[PDB]
């Protein structure tokens, strides 16, 4: 439950 | 048997119980003796909900015909004993779509419930999100029913480069859309997924509460 | 994974969730690496329990040194997110001694636990009860105590004459004194038992109420 | 849920 750096970045491919 | 919903405590997450008719009650079976044993579980469900105090009580519409669904639900609510809330589950596509009869179909389903329950103020929609989204006409015509929830499978996340589950960005789109109201949330699928993952699931919605 | 704890709307239940620490957890066992395991785990769990606001968490307490269960959860309420009510699972009677030291033992376990919390309000207890039950000495010094909630297994009802589950006289007199401070409930071996037949454990709580 | 005469009476055995 702690968050780390790039958690919520967007997915760079599908 | 329950499932939980979770609501975010931003306007910190909050965790409530709502209960599920089991899945083998189908009161519009083409058969006669399902029809009958179903009407029958169905009250026995209901009944038992309301007696633990759920505060809503989540009735699967996938179909066109639910006559009898919302009959029994109907003569329930008129006891005085009930939840006092019923979210239909309903989903935004149509699932044999994918392998106004178009992308409006599932809408109509639910505004002929709606209007067979006689706009009850009792009754809900808990919306179902899939991988397809239909168009933005169709998207506002749901936005002005009134949706409690939004159920949200796990199958939609994408992983990112980091390795975490999110939205596809049509997808962040529209939920961002659906936090505007406030709805509460249930995540399907929790199956085979540690609580340390399904607790990220999570995290990511309420990020997405800020873009 | 959470519990689901229910709280009589007579003074009609309602319902509502408590966490449970993962039972493979032990923080005060012989060997050192699994204190060291179980210390991470349950902090871990018990922040996953406040990120859902869960209103109270289950801790268990079974033998007589828990200085290392006091520790981290000390550590954990100073932080400042915390589900703000810790429960600790508690049995009236030892189950070793079903194949002061003597009935009073489990007492002493929470008493000494209590101190080490610096007897803070945000420990309380959730008692088990047994099959064997203790003096009335033992069980006056109990009820001085702040019971939450009470742990009632399935396996404790006898069936009467027309085949459903009711308490045992002995037992009887215990649970009313129990309604009295309007604790909670908790059912404990659901497993193999349909929702119809757990609906009855409640009603007789329920009819329980006035004797 | 619909309560059946006799439901909480006493175990008249153990």
């Amino acid at each position: 439950s702690r968050v780390v750096p790039g958690q919520f970045d967007d997915a760079d491919s599908s | 048997l329950c499932m939980p919903v979770f609501h975010p405590r931003f306007k910190d997450w909050n965790t409530l119980i709502v209960g599920k008719l089991s899945p083998w009650i189908r009161p519009d079976s083409k058969v006669e003796k399902i029809r009958r044993n179903s009407e029958a579980a169905m009250l026995q469900e209901l009944n038992f909900g309301a007696y633990l105090g759920l505060p809503a009580f989540l009735l699967p519409l996938n179909q066109e015909d639910n006559t009898n669904l919302a009959r029994v639900l109907t003569n329930h609510i008129h006891t005085g004993h009930h939840s006092s809330m019923f979210w239909m589950r309903v989903p935004l596509v149509a699932p044999e779509d994918l392998r106004y009869s178009g992308e409006e179909k599932t809408w109509m389903w639910w505004h002929n419930f709606r209007t067979l329950c006689d706009y009850s103020k009792r009754i809900a929609v808990a919306l179902e999100i899939g991988a397809d989204l239909p168009s933005n006409h169709v998207i506002d015509r749901w936005l002005g029913e009134p949706i409690k929830a939004a159920i949200l499978p796990t199958s939609i996340f994408l992983t990112n480069k980091k390795g975490f589950p999110v939205l596809s960005k049509m997808h962040q789109r529209l939920i961002f859309r659906l936090l505007k109201l406030e709805v509460q949330f249930i995540i399907t699928g929790t199956n085979h997924h540690s609580e340390k993952e399904f607790c990220s699931y999570l995290q990511y919605l309420e990020y997405l509460s800020q873009n």
